[PDB]
């Protein structure tokens, strides 16, 4: 078990260095949630939207 | 929380940086959206998300990274991620943005 | 979790279901309503 | 295998790497581990480990023949330009530890810098021991390589000639 | 083939002796052109005793290799090449049903190998500074194709492609070949270079106007194409400097300078030492083509006599289609130097005392 | 997996051949020899003493070390 | 011989070592596998071909200090750049443990076009060293194509900063030094007494780079020469008397013409 | 439908609201090749 707990803090890791590379501006946390959801076969355009959309209505 | 819709509630919530209740009214925003797609139309293939990265990655004075991500593609490859590769990374571009304005 | 969240994250699963507008009109219903008596029928799913 | 060569491009050359005085670290054997042709790679990156064995035989020696204070300056100076080299021999080691899949290209990637501080600072050795310049006419062989040309050699060798100048001021600040 | 080694030389020689300033004009290695590997083009079981979904699997396994110009078992490229055109020949043992399909999804290699000669054919210094981008923006286009049938190749490994599905999926791709495999042709067939490849490719923007599938992919080649005609008419316009290093540009710069030089029997300046050249001329910039020489030539004449004369502002010109916003900016410039000259000459030299006085 | 240096015998096996028995000390073990060995200290196991003279042992193998190497380095820190 | 042993062996062929069932069997000709898969290879092994160019000419232009001050500061780019192609191969290799990306194809296409290049400006630039050298390379950035004149133009950089490094010295410092004759002046050396101004100095026509103006040439020496005469003669050591180059030369130049004649 | 589309484009002269025309009718004879893309999918249909 604490295999498992190694394996997914390297990838998480991991997919937070390529999200700097692309300047995506996901924190950590926003990030877990992001793929715990697209993990279960969600449309990622769809959420894609989703995420644009709440950053811009939360500008104000 | 692992059921899906669980955990747009606590994303909506950090995303927005409210209440826990309080969001409701634009929370509702992605209830229609997230539910009117789940089952995606185009095919698997992660070599296209991964030649799209670079080559946006290389039109932007930044050509390292060009192989800097692709270090990385293998890397996650090497671990478990259960064939969602396609779908995260592939989000990640689409919220993109060159540091400068340009 | 108030009334108001307990509706909507039901009403989700009928859209993947492919139960539609039959969940926006539930949308609506509630909606228009705007009271406890909803979490009672939220406990009470069948 | 990754901990044989990364301690056989450094001193110690071991069964695979077999040392000769003719020719150095020639690992020349048919294995069914590496790929046949591994070798051929590995005999490329064993070029720049059989200079590294040699270097340190002649900085020990000094630090009838050549004899002098600048061959105990020159000296210290050839430790210096081969730090850098001790140093990214042992990152090598630590990426390789937990990564489990790198292969030998990595160590060819990352040792190909050392391709060109190595090759040219070995003729200025082997001038210094070919012609006795023990004398200061030392300081004239460095500073006639140090013109150079390729960049990486040409910043090396001025590490190496500056030394000579702190031995060239203290010589010269006791007489004036 | 061997008849091309020609043509690359005979326009060698006209750049060499039309400028002497700059010399040694460069030319490829001859492996370049010899060797045949670096362009792309270059126990089999008898298939009439098969089953009839396998030999579809087979013909869809060997057509995937041809769309990237690489031979294969069942299907072969015919090696005449004769005049511009390839040929493809199907094994004769087949079922008519799928042997038509195959040759009404054959087109898209006939356009790949003659689309991919083309570039690298015209990718030499001889050719000219236009020709060479074309050429370098159509390779991008090569790159997307191979891209394509790498995608193809994972679905047929998962035994989830068919020869009517693939028929299908590139179609798309089907018709932007044919648009770079005909302007191909045309570009070659005229022997046109320098400003003769900027008006075929505005031209030929018009033609399609309503498709929008193919249109954009022209109004793309004349964006990458037009990026270095552009940027000597901004030297030219913005200064005097002509640098054209091959013979291109519309205008021409005469060394009547041997013949006129300390008195200028001619006064060539205004004659015939900056003069025009008409096949060079872009087609959308024939209106605007008798200021741009003036434009170019005043400058000049203040900058022959030592007065410095700098543009304020030098503005970037872009090729553009339905908005002629190059048109306002040739203006802009043009006024300028016509009025420095005058402002000068009025002033310095100045003309209306001198014609007192006589 | 390359953990594993020497462990196989294949190439020794291709023509007949004797293994001789080796201690099978883990690298972690070597440092902390050493370290006693360059402070002052007698009868270590590694770098068995006979005669004022401090030599390596014969026998000591390690999973990421052929024996010809480790003798090497090994070797080299007894003449310190 | 099935595929998964092509791609092993062809992932070695890219540095240009002797793959298993792929060999250099005829010595001058493309290495040949000892049937559609049998094509592909080839256009995949050109780049080894193309490889064996490059890297055999920089590991020994490199060791000649013959060749001059410039030639090996244009070894040292070729070289740099073969690193480069170096961190793509690392990375197919760990990919093996598909990868059959129509055998690589789409993968190798931007190293190819970048290895097509490099392999033309050795040979183009074969015989020549010093100034002619420099020149052979802004003869290769006359080309529209705008991958290729990304690529030159950067090499060119690094060439002739040597160059200007005698030009930066030659007009300022006051003398120059060089062993082989790689600069565009040729001083001569006798006793040049009174007869120094007239004759020490003059300039060399091979040697002017290809991104100068003939008067540019010309009155670099006249600087030079002036910095000099005022050293060797008049005995006024007065020390630190203060796109062809991003238009600075024209800018730089007449600036120090200026002021070292105005004293002198 | 397709012997026709088949001359025009073969015709420079069918002029620019012709090659319009004629470009606008492959869109519609293309999503007839997507339908049978799927008659084809689901033969493993009568």
């Amino acid at each position: 078990a604490a295999a498992n707990l190694n394996a997914v803090r390297e990838t998480m890791d991991v997919l937070l260095e390529i999200s700097r590379i692309l300047n995506t501006g996901l924190d950590m946390e926003t990030l877990s949630i992001c793929v715990r959801l697209c993990e279960q076969g969600i449309n990622p355009e769809a959420l894609s939207s989703v995420i644009k959309e709440l950053r811009k209505a939360t500008e104000a | 929380q692992k059921s899906p819709n669980v955990l747009l509630q606590n994303l909506c919530c950090r995303i927005l940086g409210r209440s826990e209740a309080d969001v409701a009214q634009q929370f509702q925003y992605a209830v229609r959206v997230i539910g009117s797609n789940f089952a995606p139309t185009v095919e698997r293939d992660e070599f296209l998300v991964a030649e799209k990265i670079k080559k946006e990655l290389i039109r932007q004075r930044r050509e390292a990274d060009a192989a800097l991500f692709s270090e990385l593609h293998r890397k996650l490859h090497s671990q478990g991620v259960l064939k969602n590769k396609w779908s995260i990374l592939y989000l990640l571009l689409s919220l993109s943005e060159d540091p400068r304005r340009q | 979790l108030p009334a108001r969240n307990k509706i909507l994250m039901l009403s989700f699963d009928l859209r993947v279901g492919g139960l539609g507008p039959k969940a926006d009109r539930l949308e609506e219903l509630v909606e228009e309503l705007e009271l406890l008596e909803v979490g009672s029928v939220l406990d009470l799913l069948v | 295998m990754i901990h044989e060569l990364l301690l056989a491009l450094s001193g110690y050359p071991g069964s695979i790497f077999t040392w000769n005085k003719r020719s150095g670290l020639q690992v020349s054997q048919d294995f069914p581990f590496l790929h046949p042709s591994e070798t051929s790679v590995l005999n490329r990156l064993c070029r720049l480990g059989t200079d590294y064995i040699r270097f340190t035989e002649f900085i020990e020696q000094y630090t009838g023949g050549l004899h002098g204070i600048y061959l105990r300056a020159f000296c210290t100076g050839l430790d210096s330009v081969l730090q850098p080299y001790r140093q990214a021999l042992l990152d090598l080691e630590q990426e390789f530890l937990g990564d489990p899949h790198l292969s030998i290209s990595h160590v060819n990637y990352f040792l190909d810098q050392f391709q060109l501080l190595f090759p040219s600072v070995m003729v200025v050795v082997e001038q210094i021991k070919s012609q006795k310049i023990h004398g200061c006419q030392i300081l004239e062989t460095v500073y006639k390589h140090s013109c150079g040309g390729l960049p990486p050699v040409r910043s090396a060798l001025e590490k190496i000639l500056a030394v000579c100048h702190g031995v060239m001021y203290k010589q010269l600040s006791a007489w004036m | 083939l061997q008849q091309s080694l020609e043509l690359k030389r005979k326009m060698l020689r006209d750049k060499q002796n039309k400028k002497n300033s700059g010399q040694h004009l460069p030319i490829f290695p001859a492996w370049v052109y010899e060797r045949p590997a670096l362009i792309g083009d270059f126990t089999a079981l008898p298939i009439g005793t098969l089953p009839l979904a396998s030999q579809e699997s087979a013909v869809v396994e060997d057509l995937l290799y041809v769309l990237v110009g690489v031979d294969g078992r069942y299907v072969s490229a015919q090696p005449l090449a004769g005049r511009q055109s390839r040929t493809f020949l199907v094994d004769p043992n087949l079922d008519l049903s799928i042997r038509e399909l195959v040759h009404r999804i054959l087109p898209v290699a006939a356009s790949y190998s003659a689309v991919t000669r083309f570039i690298e054919e015209k990718s030499s210094f001889e050719y000219g500074q236009v020709n060479h981008a074309l050429a370098a923006a159509m390779r991008t286009l090569v790159k997307e194709h191979l891209i394509l049938v790498s995608q193809l190749e994972q679905l047929h490994r998962q035994g989830l492609l068919s020869l009517q599905k693939l028929w299908f999926y590139i179609q798309p791709a089907m018709r932007t070949m044919d648009i770079l495999a005909s302007l191909a042709t045309s570009v070659d067939k005229g022997e046109c270079l320098g400003g003769s490849t900027l008006s075929l490719l505005h031209d030929r923007s018009f033609s399609y106007t309503g498709d929008s599938q193919a249109q954009e992919l022209c109004l793309y080649l004349t964006k990458a194409a037009s990026a270095p005609y552009f940027e000597v008419l901004e030297k030219w316009i913005y200064r005097g400097i002509i640098h054209d290093p091959y013979s291109e540009f519309m205008v021409e710069e005469h060394e009547l300078r041997k013949e006129r030089i300390q008195e200028d029997y001619n006064d060539k300046y205004w004659d015939q030492r900056y003069t025009i050249v008409q096949q060079q001329i872009p087609s959308f910039l024939q209106k605007m083509a008798d200021k741009i020489l003036s434009t170019g030539k005043y400058l000049n004449v203040v900058r022959e006599c030592g007065h410095d004369v700098t543009c304020p502002v030098a503005k970037e010109i872009i090729y553009t289609l339905k908005e002629r916003a190059y048109v306002e900016q040739i203006e802009k410039a043009f006024n300028y130097a016509s009025k420095v000259l005058l402002d000068f000459l009025m002033e310095e030299k100045e003309l209306v005392a001198h014609l007192r006085s006589i | 997996n390359l953990a594993a240096v020497w462990d196989q015998h294949l190439y020794s096996s291709d023509p007949l051949y004797v293994p001789d028995d080796r201690v099978l000390v883990t690298e972690t073990q070597v440092i902390r020899e050493t370290l006693w060995l360059l402070s002052g200290v007698k009868k270590l196991f590694i770098f068995q003493l006979i005669d004022g003279k401090v030599t390596v042992r014969n026998n000591i193998i390690v999973t990421h070390l052929t024996h010809s190497c480790l003798r090497s380095v090994l070797e080299q820190i007894a003449a310190y | 011989i099935t595929e998964a042993a092509l791609v092993r062996d062809i992932l070695y062929v890219f540095q240009g070592i002797d793959g298993k069932n792929i060999k250099m069997n005829n010595t001058e000709n493309c290495y040949k596998v000892e049937r559609s898969l049998r094509d592909t290879a080839v256009r995949l092994s050109e780049l080894g071909w193309l490889h064996n160019k490059i890297r055999r000419y920089t590991d020994q232009r490199s060791l000649d200090r013959s060749f001059g001050l410039v030639g090996q500061s244009f070894c040292a780019a070729l070289h740099q750049e073969l690193r480069e192609y170096y961190r793509l191969l690392s990375v197919l290799h760990s990919q093996l443990q598909s990868l059959t990306l129509r055998r690589l194809l789409v993968w190798t296409y931007d190293p190819k076009i970048r290895l097509k290049t490099l392999a033309a400006l050795v040979d183009h630039c074969q015989g020549r060293k010093g100034g002619e050298l420099a020149s052979a390379v802004h003869a290769y950035t006359k080309t529209g194509d705008p991958y290729m004149r990304s690529l030159v133009q950067h090499i060119l950089s690094l060439v002739s900063h040597p160059v200007l490094s005698f030009l930066y010295r030659w007009i300022y410092d006051g003398e120059l030094e060089d062993t082989y004759h790689e600069f565009f002046v040729a001083s001569d050396p006798t006793v040049k007494t009174d007869r120094l101004w007239h004759d020490k100095y003059t300039l060399r026509k091979s040697m002017i780079p290809s991104f100068m103006t003939m008067d540019q040439s010309r009155k670099v020496l006249l600087i030079g020469k002036s910095i000099n005469f005022l050293h060797q003669v008049c005995h006024d050591q007065t020390p630190t008397t203060k796109t062809d180059l991003e238009n600075a030369f024209q800018g730089k130049i007449d600036a120090a013409y200026f002021e070292t004649s105005k004293y002198l």
